[PDB]
């Protein structure tokens, strides 16, 4: 469960930084990744990419973006897929434009500034390595939050938008968006999966202005985000080309509603929603709207450790992204006694990916029925 | 195949001399065309890229995955004793978990043909004789071609199983068989396997030595399938080394059976003379070869053997969308058997009851199950959603 990411000046040959996630978050030779650097730059000279050298232990991901930037992954993880680590590089390049832009990434070289600038951007990547809560840097799907049943939350987040002159306008809570603006929804995947996961990944302040770059809307155009935190936890996202005192004029008649689906950031589940016992995970995928549901804790009493389910659940993701891209999978696994272990089940249907972890217990012959089942009860909400 | 990249090829590890010709790190190279000059080439970075992993990781290379000129190249090392051995093939034809069983399969034949692949690398009189093996190994790859589509449809996952194909026997001949293997037995001969019609019908072998033997034939077009032309005369009398002084392989084909032995240091005329008896057993066989589960691949991996439903069956389990259900079945059980392989990795250190569903309109369902408690198994079944 070691990974270590490198980044590197592509054309210059000197490394940038090498954040590692090794036994966790907190955790090389100069030779080394001067060697790494130099195969990448011989297969990039004979016009040969170098996608992949797994080897039985580890298994490592280059990727050279715009030329001008090279990134490494070293991941000792057990069942690793290559899926993944694709997925984190595209993802922390994201992150690195976010944080700088476009300029200042390809063409222009800062030597030794671009380590100043890139320093801000460790805490994010940081975070990308560890073993969050989402899934949004997996899936690329943002991750979102059914809302309790209430349009009223949309209306005031557009009645604020209105207000502070604004389209890109969002409430995320825990780095989960429960409500966004039609424009925030439209807002590019990448950085759709990086906004929430910044604002989540920064320590809580009463406010916050940061200069973000958009990789899709503008790498060149230094866009203001404001992070308004109303409560810890959740945080109003205001994206915009100053002191807004809007908060107390729409969300304050709104507390009730808001305090309603405070917990539900890892709920990701409407309160009482009716769903089959069996069923210990939620994974709804809806590539079309491009959002996920991950609820993890439906019930704690079988593999009682989130983190275990989430590294379960991520896993079989990874495993069904090369099956799946009416079909579906189902993977039983476990140990070999009977009574133990999970069951993973997959179903695709009109581009609403669904993945569920069910008990020891359930019974596999109506896995599909209650895949189709759940998916029915599911609809309505994403 | 012939425009796709595959290159094998045997640099020396930890080089140390100044002449950097391609000659001095490399000591075979079978293609030496120009679907093997881009290889040949960037085999630097194969060296330093296995040296490197074997320093920073515990573990060496198994396998790298290079996107070259667009499309995708799978290479799989192999580090011994001061030496490379790298096999490269296009991702889209031979996915990865298939080039590793390959690349198993292919240094197991070398070790079983030479002895040490060093010795077997490093002497030039055998470098036609591994040049055709190549050029074989490589056709069947990448041209599955050259009823007659089955065994080259299910041959992505036949080829993949530590097993072979193995036929229901009737006790009554397989009594007569044992009877004329004992018969056969009455140097020194360390067992024997009788096939017929490409079928393992008998096998008196060490599940090891009997794999090695199979695999040494299907590296070669000597296991016929389909009922095939009854083979002439092919004898071969040649010198292995399966893992345990001298050892001898002998195989006989003649009509349709295909009979091995394994000797240790004129038996081709008593062996003629056993199997010439053998001329009613065809007979009893033929009609039991031509005489809801659409498709079963259940396997022993202990015994080394597995069974499948006979292509006459699946002539007459022909339906709708059947030649397209079967392919579609072998290439999933590839995904399958992966993720068993992983399973595998991780018992014999020391996930079962994988399964999908398909429409491409009858619910195909087909499911992988695996056995470890008892006698080690693998099925792979087809059933509709009705069943």
């Amino acid at each position: 469960g070691t990974v270590h990411l490198l980044c590197l000046a592509a054309s210059s040959g000197v490394p940038l930084f090498c954040r590692s996630s090794r036994g966790g978050a907190p955790a090389l030779p100069f030779s080394v990744i001067g060697s790494l650097n130099g195969v990448h730059m011989f297969g990039q000279n004979l016009e040969v990419q170098l996608s992949s050298a797994r080897t039985e232990n580890t298994t490592v991901v280059w990727k050279s973006f715009h030329d001008s930037i090279t990134l490494i992954v070293l991941s000792s993880e057990v069942g690793i897929s290559e899926l993944r680590l694709e997925r984190l590089l595209q993802m922390v390049f994201g992150a690195m434009v976010l944080l700088v832009g476009l300029e200042e990434l390809t063409n222009i070289r800062n030597v030794e500034r671009l380590k100043k600038d890139l320093r801000a951007s460790y805490c994010l990547i940081d975070s990308f390595l560890g073993d969050s809560e989402l899934i949004g840097d997996l899936t690329q799907c943002v991750d979102c939050v059914i809302p309790p049943e209430g349009s009223l939350l949309q209306e005031a987040l557009s009645g604020f938008a209105e207000a502070a002159g604004t389209t890109f306008v969002s409430l995320v809570v825990s780095g989960r968006v429960v409500a966004a603006t039609e424009g925030w929804w439209r807002l590019g995947t990448p950085e759709a999966v990086l906004l929430p996961w910044l604002v989540g990944s920064l320590p809580p302040q009463t406010a916050r202005d940061y200069p973000v770059y958009l990789p899709h809307g503008s790498p060149t155009v230094p866009h203001r985000l404001l992070t308004l935190t109303l409560l810890p936890s959740l945080e109003l996202c205001l994206l915009c080309g100053l002191y807004p005192q809007l908060l107390e004029r729409w969300w304050q008649p709104l507390l009730d509603p808001l305090r309603a689906c405070l917990p539900l950031g890892p709920r990701a589940l409407p309160s009482g929603f009716p769903l089959h016992t069996d069923i210990l995970g939620l994974l709804l995928l809806h590539l079309e709207l491009k959002r996920c549901l991950f609820t993890v804790e439906p019930l704690g009493d079988k593999e009682p450790s989130p983190e275990q389910r989430r590294r379960l659940l991520r896993n079989f993701y990874t495993l069904v992204t090369s099956t799946h891209f009416p079909r579906a999978c189902y993977l039983v696994l476990g140990t070999e006694e009977p009574g133990t272990g999970v069951r993973l089940v997959a179903l695709q249907l009109g581009l609403r990916r669904l993945l569920l972890l069910l008990s020891p217990q359930s019974p596999t012959h109506g896995l599909r029925s209650l895949a189709t089942h759940t998916l029915h009860a599911l609809t309505p909400l994403l | 195949g012939l425009n796709t990249p595959h290159i094998i090829m045997y640099l020396t590890l930890q080089l140390d001399s100044e002449t950097s010709k391609e000659e001095q790190e490399i000591l075979y190279h079978y293609p030496m065309s120009e679907a093997s000059q881009k290889l040949k080439s960037v085999r630097g970075i194969f060296l330093t890229l296995c040296d490197m992993l074997e320093n920073v990781t515990g573990t060496q290379v198994t396998s790298s995955s290079l996107l070259l000129n667009g499309k995708q190249i799978h290479v799989a090392y192999w580090k011994e004793s001061d030496k490379l051995l790298l096999i490269g093939l296009p991702a889209e034809e031979v996915p990865l978990p298939r080039l590793r069983n390959m690349i198993e399969n292919v240094i197991q034949t070398l070790k079983f043909m030479y002895g040490s692949l060093d010795s077997a690398f490093c002497q030039i009189e055998n470098v036609p004789r591994l040049d055709h093996f190549f050029n074989l190994f490589f056709q069947r790859a990448l041209q599955p071609a050259k009823a007659q589509q089955y065994d080259a449809s299910s041959a992505v996952l036949l080829d993949n199983l530590p097993g072979v194909r193995w036929l229901t026997l009737p006790l009554e001949i397989k009594m007569e068989l044992d009877m004329a293997l004992s018969d056969l037995e009455a140097y020194t001969i360390l067992g024997s396997s009788l096939f017929y019609k490409g079928y393992l019908i008998c096998s008196h072998l060490p599940k090891d030595d009997l794999i090695d033997i199979a695999v040494y034939c299907r590296h070669y077009c000597l296991l016929p399938l389909a009922a095939k032309q009854r083979i002439g005369q092919l004898i071969i009398w040649r010198e292995v080394f399966p893992q345990h002084g001298r050892y001898f392989l002998l195989v006989v084909g003649l009509k349709h059976y295909m009979l091995c032995v394994l000797l240790e240091a004129v038996y081709v005329d008593q062996v003629k003379t056993t199997l010439h008896q053998l001329d009613g057993v065809d007979s009893r066989i033929d009609e039991r070869l031509a005489s809801t589960l659409f498709h079963y691949v259940a396997l022993e991996t202990v015994q080394g053997i597995f069974i499948t439903p006979t292509l006459e069956e699946v002539a007459q389990l022909s339906g709708s969308i059947h030649p397209q259900l079967i392919k579609n079945f072998h290439q999933c059980c590839l995904s399958i058997r992966a993720v068993f392989q992983q399973t595998l990795v991780e018992e014999k250190k020391k996930v079962k009851e994988h399964g999908v569903l398909f429409e491409c309109v009858m619910a195909y369902w087909v499911v992988g199950r695996l056995f470890l408690h008892p006698k080690p198994q693998e099925l792979y079944v087809c059933f509709h959603d009705s069943v």
